[PDB]
C-alpha cells in the first residue's frame, strides 16, 4: 500500500515503556491478527493449541 | 508533474507510484511500461 | 446481484448486472419522476370454469355447468402500467456486454 | 421424472414390429392396427402380462405426428479451454500468483442462486515455461477437485500436448508431475461430468460452470491472466436415462401410480426400456370431440420408443408400417 | 519489499536505508554492498 | 530369519547447501542462521524439543566454501562444546574434489585446520547416544535442520535447502541383541 504511509502515531509498533535505564525507554513489536476485505468481509484469528 | 515519493527494492514490479530498484537498474512507470534509466 | 435473472457473467467475477451504475434521480423534482400506474376501479379479475365439482372452491355439484369434462380451470386477469416522466433525469452506466 | 402432460401421455415400447395380431408373443412387440377406411388407429402391443391395445386415434383428429432422431436428445458435455493469452503475457510472469476460480451453479439445489467455487493456484517462477504452467495449474485443479472419496468430481481436467493436439491427458488427484512428461502442453480442458442417476427418483441434471481468472499485474495494470473458450463438445450423454425416466412416469397413466410407497405392499410394474440403450421417439398427438353439446376437445398423446442401431432402422420400420395402415405421412428420420 | 524513501547526496556512504548520489553515480544498498545503477 | 543388517539403525544425514534460487554466493550483510530442531531430547515424546543454533554473519568477498567452512565450526562450537551432557549431532564437510569423503568438524577444529576451498555441502549426521546394558535403551534424537529468512534483494527468503541423502553410517546389531538377552532372561 504505497498510497498510505503507516506512521507510529497509529500502529504504535515502537512504544514507550518505563525503565530504570532511561527516561525515554522504548519497546518494539507488533502483530497483525485481522484482515478486513471489501464488502463486509472480516477475517479474525482463533489460535487453537490442538492444531 | 508526477511525484514518486518512494523507492522499492523488489524482484517484482511494486506500483505505478514508486520506483523499481532491481540489481543494477532503476525502472519507473512511464507511457504505460517500465522505462530503465542509464 | 440476482444470478437467476441476469444470466450474463463478467470476466472479473460475479454477474454483469452488478457492474451497472444507475443514478435514478439527478436532481430534486417536485413530483415523482418514476411511479407505478393503477386504475381506481378494481381491475384484477378471477373466474372459475368447471364441470361437476370445483376443487378451487370445494363445491361438489354444479348448478351452471361449463362443460362435462369434470375438470376445473381458474382464470385471472389484471391491467397495470408504469410511467417515467423524464428519462433524461436518470443516468446509467451499463457494461457493453449487456447491450446486444 | 415428473413431466407435464396435455391431459394424458401414454407410452408403449417397441421391441419388434410384428405384422399382425397373433404374432405378438414376446413382451415389447407392437403392431399398428387400423381399419380399411383409415378412420381409427390404435396399437396392439404385447405387455409383460398380455396383449394390450392403445386408445383409438380418430384420424380426422390428429394435431401432429412427428418422430425424434435420438441424436437430438443426447446432451453434450461442455468443454472449456484455459490458455494464457498473448495479449497479457504468453509466458508466466515471475512473481505473480495465478489463481483460476471455477464458478459452478445449480450445485446441490435447483437454482442458479446455489453457487459453488473451487480453485486452482500456481505461483510462477523465473524459469517457468508456459507448458510447465499448464502442468501445474491442471494438477492444482486436480487436488481441489477430484478430492471426493464419495463420487466422481464436478469437472474432469484434461491436458492436451501440442504434438498430439487431439488426445487429452487425464489429470487426477493421483497424477503427479512425474507422470506428465511432455514439454509442449498448450491448454487445459475443463469438461462437464455426468451426475448420478437412479430410476424415477433422481432426474438427469448437470452442473454448469465458468472458468474465471483473478487479476495479475504485469505492465503495472491488473490484467486477467487467461481466456476461457468453449471448445465444441466431444463427449455425449446418451438417450438411455431419459427414456427410462419417461417410461416410468407414463406407465402410471396406464398402470399403478403407487410406485413403491407402502414398500412390501406394492404392485410391481415391469418396464421394457433398459437405461443402457438409445431410443428413437415417435409422438402422436390427437384429441376427442363429442356430439351436439360436448364440443370440447380431450387432447391426448401416444409415445412410441424404439431402440436405435445408429441407422434408425427400427423406428423407420415402425413409421413405415403406420403410414401404410393409417394413411398419415410421418417423416422418416 | 524494502521501501527506500530518501535520496542523499554525500561524498561518502550514508545509511543503508537511503540512496547514495555522488557526481552522477546512483548507488543503493543491495546484497550487502552498494550497487551502482547504470 | 533376520539377516542382521535389518536390525542396524541407519544414521540420518542432511546435506545443507546454499539455495541456488536465492543465491549460490553468500549475501554480505545478512545473518545466516541454521536452526536444528531436535525432537526427543531427554524424554521419549515428540513434545520434548531442543533447539541448537549456528550463526554466521557474512562479510565481503566470502565465497560459498568459506561460508560452509565457518558455519560448520559455528555449529560444532555450539553442538559439541564442554557444556553438552549428551552427544547430540555430528557435523561434516564434503569438498568437491573428493565428493564422498566427509571432513569431520569438531569443537577442537578451528578454521586454520580446514583449508580446501571447494567445500560443497555441510552434512549434519545424528549421533549414537549412551548405552547401559539394561538401564539405557538404544534411542536416538531425531532432528530437522531449518533455515531463517535472509534479505536477498529486499525480500526475505530461506537461505538453505535441507536435502536428506542415503544413510551411509549404520549403528550395528550388538547393542540390541545384548539388550534383548538382558530382557529375555
Amino acid at each position: 500500500w504505497t498510497t498510505f504511509v503507516l506512521d507510529n502515531n497509529s500502529t504504535r509498533v515502537v512504544e514507550k515503556v518505563q525503565s530504570r535505564l532511561h527516561s525515554n525507554a522504548l519497546s518494539a513489536g507488533f502483530q497483525f491478527v485481522e484482515y478486513k476485505a471489501p464488502n463486509g468481509v472480516r477475517v479474525r484469528l482463533d489460535v487453537d493449541p490442538f492444531y | 508533474m508526477k511525484t514518486l515519493r518512494t523507492l522499492k527494492i523488489s524482484p517484482n514490479a511494486p506500483d505505478i507510484n514508486s520506483v523499481w530498484l532491481y540489481k543494477g537498474t532503476m525502472k519507473y512507470f512511464n507511457n504505460g511500461e517500465w522505462e530503465t534509466i542509464g | 446481484d440476482d444470478p437467476v435473472r441476469n444470466k450474463i457473467l463478467h470476466p472479473m467475477g460475479g454477474v454483469a448486472f452488478s457492474y451497472r451504475y444507475d443514478i435514478w434521480y439527478i436532481g430534486t423534482m417536485d413530483q415523482p419522476n418514476i411511479f407505478k400506474c393503477k386504475i381506481k376501479g378494481d381491475n384484477e379479475y378471477r373466474g372459475y370454469q368447471w364441470g361437476i365439482r370445483n376443487p378451487f372452491t370445494g363445491q361438489k355439484g354444479n348448478p351452471y355447468m361449463s362443460f362435462d369434462e369434470d375438470s376445473a380451470v381458474i382464470h385471472r386477469m389484471a391491467t397495470l402500467g408504469v410511467c417515467v416522466l423524464d428519462p433524461t433525469r436518470t443516468m446509467s452506466l451499463i457494461p457493453a456486454i449487456l447491450q446486444g | 421424472m415428473v413431466i407435464s402432460i396435455n391431459q394424458v401421455r401414454q407410452l408403449y415400447v417397441a421391441k419388434a414390429l410384428k405384422a399382425n395380431t397373433a404374432a405378438l408373443t414376446t413382451a415389447g412387440d407392437i403392431v399398428p392396427k387400423a381399419d380399411t377406411a383409415k378412420t381409427t388407429l390404435y396399437f396392439q402391443s404385447m405387455s409383460p402380462a398380455g396383449i394390450v391395445a392403445s386408445d383409438k386415434i380418430n384420424l380426422k383428429h390428429v394435431l401432429y405426428a412427428k418422430a425424434t432422431p435420438s441424436e437430438a436428445l443426447a446432451h453434450k458435455l461442455v468443454r472449456y479451454s484455459v490458455t494464457l493469452d498473448a495479449d497479457v503475457s504468453a509466458t508466466p510472469v515471475a512473481g505473480q500468483n495465478y489463481i483460476l476460480r471455477l464458478a459452478f451453479r445449480q450445485y446441490i439445489g435447483l437454482s442458479e442462486e446455489d453457487q459453488y467455487f473451487k480453485y486452482g493456484e500456481v505461483i510462477a517462477r523465473s524459469g517457468m515455461t508456459a507448458s510447465d504452467f499448464y502442468k501445474k495449474m491442471a494438477i492444482s485443479l486436480a487436488k481441489n477437485l477430484e478430492n471426493k472419496t464419495e463420487s466422481t468430481p464436478l469437472v474432469n481436467i484434461y491436458l492436451i500436448s501440442a504434438a498430439a493436439a487431439s488426445t487429452d491427458v487425464p489429470v487426477t488427484s493421483a497424477t503427479k508431475e512425474s507422470d506428465l512428461t511432455a514439454t509442449d502442453y498448450n491448454q487445459i480442458i475443463i469438461e462437464e461430468t455426468e451426475q448420478p442417476w437412479v430410476l424415477g427418483m433422481m432426474p438427469q441434471a448437470f452442473i454448469p460452470f465458468t472458468p474465471q481468472f483473478l487479476t495479475i499485474t504485469v505492465d503495472g495494470e491488473d490484467r486477467l491472466w487467461g481466456v476461457a473458450t468453449v471448445v465444441t463438445p466431444t463427449k455425449t450423454v446418451p438417450d438411455g436415462h431419459l427414456i427410462a425416466d419417461l417410461e416410468y412416469f407414463c406407465m402410471g397413466a396406464r398402470g399403478d401410480i403407487y410406485r413403491g410407497m407402502g414398500y412390501p405392499n406394492i404392485i410391481k410394474t415391469t418396464y421394457l426400456v433398459d437405461p443402457g440403450a438409445v431410443y428413437d421417439v415417435l409422438d402422436i398427438h390427437y384429441f376427442y370431440t363429442g356430439s351436439n353439446e360436448s364440443v370440447q376437445k380431450s387432447e391426448k398423446t401416444i409415445t412410441l420408443v424404439a431402440v436405435d442401431d445408429g441407422s434408425h432402422t427400427a423406428m423407420n420400420a415402425l413409421i413405415g408400417a403406420i403410414n401404410t395402415a393409417s394413411g398419415l405421412t410421418i417423416a422418416t428420420l
